[PDB]
């Protein structure tokens, strides 16, 4: 069977408005291992986000984050998308600096 | 250090 | 006083796109030191901790031919398994394994690891007396009885309790100032009002190595283990990580909650509250 992904979209560091930082989306938990990720600010796909290599938990399910640099501000909007196998279309997952 | 190959030819699933 | 050393390698079919992908990833404990990826423009086993970067040519070209002749060995694999269960050549499967050993504070093989899975379901494991091994079905018990005429348990046994329990030892030593070091969690305890008469209170852990922690809320004492919203650790992307646990509580009430913190890095366990 397939495992849809468990998705978190979080910073580096707390979140400090006009300090630059690390827009993190870490995903988990989803089996076949190809997956869709990409960073978007306001709606639109950041370009040089990088991953980590691909491994696995215990249980056989895969694990990746995506990251890039970013600077938080008062109405920047920062969200995660994400597209799997198990998705009937990407979810989008937007990013709270109390999450 | 990742398990050695060995003198013969590795195994197959 | 607690180490371990685990490879992970995924090997993953895509009919109609080339021929199967082989990616190995190895860590000791929390941490990642090597990858090699069979879809690089060259393949060639990575540095992915600055601890093993000092190994020498033949460290990594060992690594390399190990990883290369596992990449071509796995796509033999990916094919015999796909006769095994009588499938079609159109899907895409993958062959996950990961092996490796544990240490205890005192040195020697505390035990053993090696575990493989087909499309994400156990398949066939080596036992912990690592001489004898558990197939899952049919179809692994073929793979069995090729390893076991190949005594590939014997030479798994000899590599665990010899050059991975002297590897791990080494990298411990050369990466002592990180993978000996433990950091204890920063914590704090944030309330959040969710209507006229409840409120969250999420205890947050952060820049804590190794992963291992526990983040309980008590009410009273009693752990409220039920209702407690607990995420998945994660990773910071520094080698650190990051965890919460929230629970809803009456408002007026929140002073009978308490939020208790166990990790390596700390002198004692700690015990948290909110603090208006």
């Amino acid at each position: 069977i397939q495992r849809t992904p468990k998705i978190q979209v979080y910073s580096r560091h707390p979140a400090e408005n006009g300090k630059s930082n690390f827009l993190n989306c870490y995903v988990s938990g989803f089996h076949p291992s190809d997956i869709e990720v990409d960073l978007l600010k306001n709606g639109e796909r950041i370009e040089k986000v990088e991953h980590s290599d691909l491994s696995f938990s215990k249980d056989w399910s895969f694990y990746l984050l995506y990251y890039t640099e970013f600077t938080p501000t008062e109405k920047d909007e920062y969200a995660c998308r994400v597209n799997h196998v198990t998705l009937s279309q990407p979810k989008i997952v937007k990013w709270d600096r109390d999450m | 250090l990742p398990e050695p190959l060995p003198q013969g030819q590795l195994t197959a699933y | 006083g607690s180490h371990s050393m685990r490879y992970f390698y995924t090997a993953m079919s895509r009919p109609g796109r080339g021929e199967p992908r082989f990616i190995a990833v190895g860590y000791v404990d929390d941490t990642q030191f090597v990858r090699f990826d069979s879809d690089a423009a060259s393949p060639r086993t990575e540095p992915r901790a600055p601890w093993i970067e000092q190994e020498g040519p033949e460290y990594w070209d060992r690594n390399t031919q190990i990883f290369k002749t596992n990449t071509q060995t796995y796509r033999e694999s990916l094919r015999n398994l796909r006769g095994y269960y009588n499938q079609s050549e159109a899907g895409s499967h993958i062959i996950q394994r990961m092996y490796g050993c544990d240490l205890g504070p005192d040195g020697r093989l505390l035990r053993g690891h090696d575990q493989s899975a087909y499309d994400g379901k156990d398949y066939i494991a080596l036992n912990e007396d690592l001489s004898s091994w558990t197939a899952a079905d049919t179809a692994a018990q073929i793979t069995q009885r090729k390893w076991e005429a190949a005594r590939v348990a014997e030479q798994l046994r000899a590599y665990l309790e010899g050059l991975c329990v002297e590897w791990l030892r080494r990298y411990l030593e050369n990466g002592k100032e990180t993978l000996q070091r433990a950091d204890p969690p920063k914590t704090h305890v944030t309330h959040h009002p969710v209507s006229d008469h409840e409120a969250t209170l999420r205890c947050w852990a952060l820049g804590f190595y190794p992963a291992e922690i526990t983040l309980t809320w008590q009410r009273d004492g009693e752990d409220q283990t039920q209702d407690t919203e607990l995420v998945e650790t994660r990773p910071a992307g520094d080698r650190t990580f990051q965890k919460w646990a929230a629970v809803v509580v009456p408002s007026g009430e929140e002073q009978r909650y308490t939020c208790h913190v166990q990790h390596e890095g700390l002198p004692k366990p700690l015990t948290l509250r909110w603090e208006p």
